[PDB]
């Protein structure tokens, strides 16, 4: 049986870290919700 | 059980000890998880059962006690914040400009940052703090690293 705990409020918060890129990808998504690459 | 808004772990006790298998939106009394987290399932809170209402597969989505609540959208141009929950670790603000799902029903925000799968589920905020979709669907890119679409569902 899962169970849920909560873990915080939904805010943005100004000076978080900000990483991560931007990529632009051409992708499919399948009947069972799997995206994947094309190429 | 707990029906406050804002952002809940997904756990499971079926495996070794206490397991989080993704995370979740509580908002307006409906929870809001993707479908591979709960495939599906009943959730308990404290002692109160959570239904699920609507699903579907193929948008990964799933809503529990009534029907899928965010309808806001990215809006192609300015940072988000991942509001990260991982496993056994403190909610996380992560800021970072989207990239782009292109596919041939068109263009979805996507995410490039590395959390275990038992994120899935976190949310995807503007700069109001509204939720825009949730993170744990998407693509291993050559490095890899793995890349989310902003997965957001229709409010009726
Ligand atoms: C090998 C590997 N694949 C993906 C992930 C992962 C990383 C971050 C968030 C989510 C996931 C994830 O598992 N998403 C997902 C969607 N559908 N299913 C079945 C599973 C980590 N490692
Ligand atoms: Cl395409």
């Amino acid at each position: 049986d899962m169970y849920i705990e909560r873990a915080g409020d939904i805010t943005w918060e100004k000076d978080a870290e900000v990483t991560g890129n931007s990529p632009r990808l051409d992708v499919a998504l399948d009947e069972s919700g799997d995206f994947s690459l094309v190429e | 059980g707990e029906t406050t808004d804002g952002v809940y772990r997904v756990m499971t006790r079926r495996l070794l000890g206490s397991t989080q298998v993704g995370v979740g939106v509580m908002q307006e009394g409906v929870f809001h998880t993707m479908w591979h987290v709960t495939k599906g399932a009943a959730l308990r809170s404290g002692e109160g059962r959570l239904d699920p209402y609507w699903g579907d597969v193929k948008q990964d989505l799933v809503s529990y006690c009534g029907p899928w609540k965010l309808d806001a959208a990215w809006d192609g141009l300015s940072e988000v914040q991942l509001l990260a929950v991982p496993p056994g670790e403190r909610a996380k603000n992560i800021q970072t400009l989207p990239g782009i799902f292109k596919t041939k029903d068109g263009d979805i925000g996507a995410v490039a940052l590395d959390y275990p799968a038992g994120t899935s589920g976190s949310p995807i905020l503007d700069k109001c703090g509204r939720v825009i979709g949730l993170y744990g669907n998407g693509v291993v890119i050559k490095n890899g690293s793995y890349v989310s679409a902003i997965t957001q569902g229709k409010r009726e």
